[PDB]
């Protein structure tokens, strides 16, 4: 009967998508590479006095199919695209996932976060105010992360309820 | 000439049936003597004992872990990793035996057997062998798996060696 909040990871490879979903679910950081294949998740949270029940879709960041993402982008509400800090490329990747969601779903404002991941790193290749520029031409918030420390991690899942709550109240 | 391995299959320890492979190390030598040697454990470590732990129908039964158990892990009997030895073979339809990587040469000691052909994989994985006996086994195992590779009962190599 708690609303319901169908959310799903996009993002190229190794950028940390299961890291931050592994912090909001399981409250740890894992060191090790497991390249996922498709993981789903559910967890009951409060997010601004309201209890909520989220269902968590963790995909693979594998170009090469890019054309299995169409089924969960039809079944997804919401989005967190990820990016690393330290990889320009999966930065780049981001403006593909965006068109591809927009076409998917046929709709200008599916809601969507972009997420910067790895910001404990001690060093960087992508600059961050591009981040918050390419964000704004969306209309989207932009989230700086680091599920290694967990900071932002419940902030950039929380934000996400919080786009698709405005959608509904539209 | 061409070796010849198999595999005994168990279910929760129970067996399912023997599977055996001819390497082609004909094309592919240093990646057939890799899965050799690890199919008799002459080096002192290998595939006996080891799980399937990763089957998905309709494409693959992925294995080789024999050191983390927990689908990150294996070795090859030259060090850590190896070099992609060429893509001379193709995945072509069931019974492919081929290695799974990490990316460009970082071949170990995990494997697949395909159960459909993969042609996507082609010049990423290299393929080194395939089924000859025991085929059956390989479709029986795909009831243990799962759309994201999550088997539901342990399925392990209890017994291994080479044939010819
Ligand atoms: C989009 C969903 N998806 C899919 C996928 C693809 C399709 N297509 C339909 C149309 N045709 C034309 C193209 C394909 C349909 N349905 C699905 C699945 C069932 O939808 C959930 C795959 C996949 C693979 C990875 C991630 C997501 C993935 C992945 C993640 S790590 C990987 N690959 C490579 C893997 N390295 C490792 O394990 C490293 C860690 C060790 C050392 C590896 O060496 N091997 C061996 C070869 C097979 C591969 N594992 C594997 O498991 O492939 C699964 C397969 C189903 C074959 C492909
Ligand atoms: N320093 C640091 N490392 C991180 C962070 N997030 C993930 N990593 C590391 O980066 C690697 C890949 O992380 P992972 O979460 O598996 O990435 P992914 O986006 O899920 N990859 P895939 O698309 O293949 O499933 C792992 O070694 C992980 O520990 C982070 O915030 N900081
Ligand atoms: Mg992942």
């Amino acid at each position: 009967s708690m609303t319901e909040y169908k959310l799903v990871v996009v993002g190229a490879g190794g950028v940390g998508k299961s890291a931050l979903t592994i912090q909001l679910i399981q409250n740890h950081f894992v060191d090790e590479y497991d390249p996922t294949i498709e993981d789903s998740y559910r967890k009951q949270v409060v997010i601004d006095g309201e209890t909520c029940l989220l269902d968590i879709l963790d995909t693979a960041g594998k170009e090469e199919y890019s054309a299995m993402r169409d089924q969960y982008m039809r079944t997804g509400e919401g989005f967190l695209c990820v990016f690393a800090i330290n990889n320009s490329k999966s930065f780049a990747d981001i403006n593909l996932y965006r068109e591809q969601i927009k076409r998917v779903k046929d709709s200008d404002d599916v809601p969507m976060v972009l997420v910067g991941n790895k910001c404990d790193l001690p060093t960087r290749t992508v600059d961050t105010k591009q981040a918050h520029e390419l964000a704004k031409s969306y209309g989207i918030p932009f989230i700086e992360t680091s599920a290694k420390t967990r900071q932002g991690v419940e902030d950039a899942f929380y934000t996400l309820v919080r786009e698709i709550r405005q959608y509904r109240m539209k | 000439v061409n070796p010849t391995v198999f595999f005994d299959i168990a279910v929760d320890g129970e067996p399912l049936g023997r599977v055996s492979f001819e390497l082609f190390a004909d094309k592919v030598p240093k990646t057939a003597e890799n899965f050799r040697a690890l199919s008799t454990g002459e080096k002192g470590f290998g595939y006996k004992g080891s799980c399937f732990h990763r089957i998905i129908p309709g494409f693959m039964c992925q294995g080789g872990d024999f050191t983390r158990h927990n689908g990150t892990g294996g070795k090859s009997i030259y060090g850590e990793k190896f070099e992609d030895e060429n893509f001379i073979l193709k995945h072509t339809g069931p019974g492919i035996l081929s290695m799974a990587n990490a990316g460009p040469n970082t071949n170990g000691s995990q494997f697949f057997i395909c159960t459909a052909k993969t042609e996507w994989l082609d010049g990423k994985h290299v393929v080194f062998g395939k089924v000859k006996e025991g085929m059956n086994i390989v479709e029986a195992m795909e009831r243990f798996g799962s759309r994201n590779g999550k088997t539901s009962k342990k399925i392990t190599i209890a017994d291994c060696g080479q044939l010819e």
